[PDB]
């Protein structure tokens, strides 16, 4: 949202478009997009602008009786207008005048996209009951020729036709019928193409990615039940969180609990993500979109795909009933007008990570979770056991 | 479409001046502040029917799967009718 | 005169005394050579290249005895600011043309709008451009796969699960070998290797046959899925965006990306506005020697470099690990020295006219361009 | 060689049980050679020209 | 490239604009407005080379 | 138009506005990889084992 450094001592001071600001009062340059939005502001409104440092804690937020921050200085009237990007809280709104949206915003959380694929048995999912269709179908058709051989045992031969169905691999008792042999030739190339059906099925397994992890919204089974998860699911922002305060109004399962998971530092959130000691992280939504946007490597992902949580937007507020008030947001209007914001995607928004479509590749070994297909496979053991001992009951009477 | 084009927004009529003005603003403040917006997604947004693909995860295939294996089973009964009289060919020849 | 550039020319110290390696081509063409003088960092050494060859043919049209001199400074040339007196300093071989120290200095340092009003130029010898020198990573990703990257423990897990399976079949046996004929049997259900002993006819037996059947069926299927995993695969982001490159457009200390010190390309970056980023960063990062760029990539020294694009495309052969850039950046061209006025001027233009008109250019691709290894 | 190629050799399984496990050598291995044909076919589908 | 070449706007021998004209071309490549002209012309919908 | 040597020899011309050359073109229609590329994946390892 904003950028700054020390004014370059090589030339002695700032360069490029950097805008200086004093700090107790040491002038220092500032960079970043919304700064340039302020540039474009006087680029019509024509009001001189001199940047200044912020003392503590972002914008003004109610501290004891008063907002602590930039909007505090607004209450202090320390400036005609204010800069910096925070979606105005109803409180912040109720405090004093604010701007029109500079860019969209919202509540959000994020974490590292790491490991998972498609869940097990998706191969079986490709069958689409056609496996059953031709299963019973070709079964009865097999019985048909079995009867046609006149010129249990034939049932066992149908089991051989199930080897014809499944991977051959049935050594027992080829039937003498030559017409029945061509009957095997029916399932030969056909069922061969059913092995092919398994092939392309496996392709769509490899193809048709998913990229889905847990996001339930403002709460979750892993959130609305904060103490339930054996490993703690940690997501949230740093102290004095405005959006957190909204959550502090919303649900206490975190504002209560997340104080535990509470952390410090802005990028230090992404750093702890590199540590990954905590499940996830929440921060300014679109800002977080820049967090994934600037990524040394591909790890993190927004909680959700960007489905908006507490959709919002920021801007440059000023005092209640200020001078620029009316036509200011109009300057914002034209600002959206020329598309120079779309240009500012360069200046800020457009990321190197991007690829919000591309999910990359989950390729890895077979998972026990992925082996769950074989789990449901082996599950039928006790079932066939129930049928078998059931036949023993058929032998009781 | 591919992406956003010149995002902006609208709402109830706003003109001249009304006591409804700053009030209504605060109403919005509750709106996004509360979830009755996000709730209303269920009333409208969250309501969804048509699915969303990117590639063609057609893996089901059962219709076209029948579109091969079904008529193939046509080839299967082709010996039910054919291999019948064929089973009567050398047989009936020596019958 | 010019600077040693392998893609442009092959110029090494002379062989013995007035001597260089005498070799016909791989096609048997005996490519000529010539000797220019320079210090090792001021004496004659060997010089050859398909470019310099084009110089030779250029004389072969309009005859002038070709004197081979080398460059003194490292750069090509630019009108540049001195340290005092506020007087225009045209640098490099360009300065030597201001010095007139030669007839026409051959060089592929593209025609500069700055150098334009200063120095004359001809049509492009080889239409070319500049881009970012990059080196690709080494794709491997392979494994023993079905062995290695398939169900590491789980393959064994289902393995003993087969033991419990044949166990279940043995349970299905006694309600009317059992261990051993299963040790062949269900193990075959794993292998499908056709030992050929048999399988029980019990009502539950063949059902279990369908069970382990579909099981291993989907198992080998999963092996195929692993095959795709080896085949289809991420090969993650190669960056290489362009003049819009966000990593570039997002200045930080992580990526080391720059171009040559005093580079006509970096001159295209010199007069600029939005370019101010690398105009700061890469500037302090700018190495002088593009040879040091070749080795730097061989060293993986920086995160990125930039130089004449076509040149790199040639160097791409010299490096198996190189990474070509995405597209063209501000195409332009260069050639023999053009300044003041010469009868060689309109003539030389016509020489170019023959050059592209004829194929001795496209022929010379064999001498240089068409030559490819990597 | 059937063990090498697609099984499909009906004739004369050897009685050797140690030899049977010897068949088990080419079993999963050569199975992964069928897999080699698989991924091979992928690079056929992949790696366009 | 087959017979690599390029076009432009010719004028009479020893014309008025002659010298600095191609310089105007030089700056023209300078600002990158040609890269913009990819829109005006060059950049294609087919593309996908 | 790229100035021919003739066109060049005719009179004055411009500097390059954009690259050009000789070229031909046709419809890309049908073909794949040539046969046996599957066998091409073997890389003599099929012979080895």
């Amino acid at each position: 949202f904003v950028i700054v450094e020390s004014v370059d001592p090589l030339s002695g001071t700032c360069m490029r478009n950097t805008v200086p600001c004093q700090k107790r009062y040491i002038k220092k340059c500032c960079k970043g997009f919304c700064i340039d939005i302020l540039k474009k502001i006087s680029k019509s409104v024509k009001f001189t602008y001199d940047l200044y440092l912020v003392t503590n804690g972002k914008h003004g937020k109610k501290i004891n009786g008063t907002w602590n921050g930039m909007i505090g200085e607004v209450v202090m009237k320390r400036a005609y207008m204010a800069v910096g990007s925070l979606t105005i809280n109803e409180e912040r709104s109720e405090v004093v005048d604010f701007s029109v949206p500079f860019i969209e915003t919202g509540i959000s959380v994020m974490v590292s996209r790491s490991n998972g694929t498609v869940s097990p048995s998706a191969f079986l999912e490709p069958f689409s009951a056609c496996v059953w269709v031709m299963m019973f179908v070709m079964l009865l058709i097999v019985s048909a020729v079995a009867v046609f051989v006149f010129e249990f045992t034939i049932g066992k031969a149908i089991w051989l036709l199930w080897g014809l169905v499944f991977n051959n691999s049935v050594p027992v008792q080829n039937p003498k019928g030559t017409t029945s042999k061509i009957m095997v030739s029916v399932w030969a190339f056909f069922a061969v193409i059913f092995l092919a059906s398994y092939t392309a099925n496996l392709a769509a397994f490899m193809i048709q990615e998913e990229y889905v992890d847990q996001v339930s919204g403002l709460s979750d089974k892993k959130f609305q039940r904060p103490n339930d998860f054996s490993p703690p699911f940690r997501f949230g922002t740093v102290p004095n969180g405005s959006t957190e305060r909204n959550i502090r109004n919303n649900y206490a399962e975190m504002h209560a609990y997340m104080g535990k998971f509470n952390q410090r530092g802005v990028d230090d959130a992404l750093l702890s993500l590199k540590t990954g000691k905590l499940d996830a992280f929440i921060y300014d939504a679109a800002v977080l979109n820049y967090m994934a946007g600037r990524d040394e490597g591909c790890k993190l992902v927004t909680i959700g795909s960007g489905k908006v949580f507490a959709s919002t937007g920021y801007g440059i507020a000023i005092q209640k009933d200020s001078g620029w008030k009316r036509q200011v947001d109009l300057a914002i209007l034209q600002l959206f007008g020329d598309g120079e914001m779309e240009e500012l995607e360069a200046l800020w928004l457009t990321g190197i990570c991007h690829n919000e479509k591309n999910e990359v590749m989950s390729s890895q070994l077979d998972i026990d979770n992925m082996a769950g297909v074989f789990y449901m496979l082996g599950a039928a053991m006790a079932l066939s056991l129930i049928t078998f001992i059931s036949e023993h009951l058929f032998y009781w009477q | 479409t591919g992406e956003l084009f010149f995002r902006s927004g609208f709402g109830i009529g706003m003109r001249k001046d009304s006591p409804w003005k700053q009030q209504v603003s605060l109403s919005i403040l509750k709106s996004h502040e509360n979830g009755f917006m996000e709730d209303l997604d269920k009333t409208w947004v969250r309501y969804q029917e048509c699915d969303s693909r990117s590639n063609a995860p057609a893996t089901l295939t059962c219709e076209n799967m029948a579109g091969v294996f079904m008529l193939v089973a046509g080839g299967i009964v082709a010996g039910i009718f054919l291999i019948f009289i064929e089973i009567a060919y050398k047989r009936h020849k020596d019958a | 005169v010019t600077i040693h550039q392998e893609p442009f020319v092959y110029v090494k110290p002379t062989m013995s005394d007035g001597t260089c390696k005498e070799e016909f081509t791989v096609n048997g063409d005996p490519v000529k050579k010539v000797i220019c003088t320079g210090p090792n960092d001021t004496v004659p050494q060997c010089c050859y290249g398909f470019c310099i060859d084009l110089l030779i043919k250029l004389a072969r049209t309009m005859q002038f005895t070709y004197e081979v001199h080398l460059v003194a400074d490292g750069k090509f040339g630019t009108q540049e600011r001195v340290q005092n007196s506020n007087k225009k300093e045209w640098n490099g071989m360009m300065g030597e043309l201001l010095s007139g120290q030669a007839d026409m200095i051959v060089a592929p340092l593209t025609i500069n709008n700055e150098r334009a009003q200063y120095i004359e130029f001809s049509k492009p010898f080889k239409y070319q451009g500049l881009t970012i020198l990059v080196k690709k990573e080494i794709p491997r990703s392979t494994l023993d796969s079905f062995m290695q990257p398939f169900q590491s423990t789980l393959w064994l897990l289902v393995g003993l699960s087969v033991h419990v399976v044949a166990v279940m079949l043995y349970l299905l046996d006694r309600f009317s070998l059992t261990l051993s004929s299963a040790m062949w049997f269900s193990w075959g259900v794993l292998l499908n290797s056709g030992i050929g002993e048999g399988a029980p006819r019990s009502f539950s037996a063949r059902i279990l046959g369908m069970v382990w059947a579909g099981f291993a069926m989907i198992i080998v299927a999963s092996y195929t899925a692993n095959l795709a995993a080896f085949l289809v695969l991420d090969r993650p982001e190669e960056r290489i965006t362009g003049i819009n490159d966000p990593r570039l457009r997002n200045p930080s200390d992580k990526f080391i990306y720059a171009t040559v010190k005093q580079s006509s390309v970096d001159i295209y970056f010199r007069r600029q506005v939005e370019l101010s980023t690398m105009y700061r960063h890469m500037e302090k990062h700018n190495y002088e020697s593009a040879a040091e760029a070749i080795q730097a990539v061989r060293d993986n020294k920086l995160h990125a470099f930039i130089w004449d694009s076509a040149v790199l495309e040639f160097e791409a052969s010299q490096k198996c690990d190189l990474v070509t850039t995405g597209e063209l950046f501000f195409r332009s061209g260069f050639g023999i020295g053009m300044r003041k006025d010469s009868p060689w001027k309109q003539q030389v233009s016509l020489s170019i006219l023959k050059s592209h008109e004829n194929g001795f250019m496209e022929d010379l691709d064999k001498t240089w361009v068409r030559y490819q290894e990597c």
